[PDB]
C-alpha cells in the first residue's frame, strides 16, 4: 500500500522534474526503511540532478538500517 | 547499481524521449526492454516496488500508444 504510493509520486515528480518533492519522498523511504524504493527514489533523484551520488550511498546506507 | 537502480536509469531515459516526443517506436522500444527487465528482476527479488515499477511502465507505454 504505502509502498506503492511513494513510488508511484516518486515516478510522478520525476517526469515533473519536482526536485524538492524527490527529495521528500526519497527522506520518507528512508525513515520507513523501504530499502527498494529508496534505492529506486535516489537514482531518478540523481539523474535529475537532485541529489549527488555520496548522498545517494548515505541515504541507501540509513535505509537499510 | 542493483536491479531498481538499473531501471531507474532507464525510466528517467523513458520519461525524456515522452517529453521530448520522440517516436513511439522508440518510447515502445525502451518501455518493453524496462518491463522485460522488471520480470526477470521480480523473478529473483520478489518486491512490491518491483511490480509497481513493471506497472509503471506499462501504464506510460499504454498511454503513449493512446
Amino acid at each position: 500500500g504505502e509502498v506503492e504510493k511513494i513510488v508511484r509520486e516518486a515516478a510522478r515528480a520525476a517526469r515533473e522534474g519536482d526536485k524538492e518533492k524527490l527529495k521528500e519522498l526519497l527522506a520518507e523511504a528512508v525513515a520507513k526503511g523501504y530499502v527498494e524504493a529508496t534505492k529506486f527514489i535516489a537514482e531518478l533523484a540523481l539523474k535529475a540532478g537532485a541529489i549527488t551520488k555520496e548522498e545517494k550511498a548515505k541515504y541507501i546506507a540509513k535505509a537499510e538500517n | 547499481m542493483g536491479a531498481v537502480e538499473r531501471l531507474a536509469e532507464k525510466a528517467y531515459e523513458l520519461l525524456k524521449l515522452v517529453k521530448e516526443a520522440a517516436p513511439l517506436e522508440e518510447v515502445k522500444e525502451l518501455a518493453d526492454e524496462i518491463i522485460a527487465e522488471a520480470e526477470a528482476a521480480l523473478a529473483e527479488k520478489p518486491s512490491v516496488e518491483l511490480k509497481v515499477i513493471l506497472e509503471l511502465a506499462k501504464e506510460l507505454l499504454e498511454e503513449a500508444e493512446k
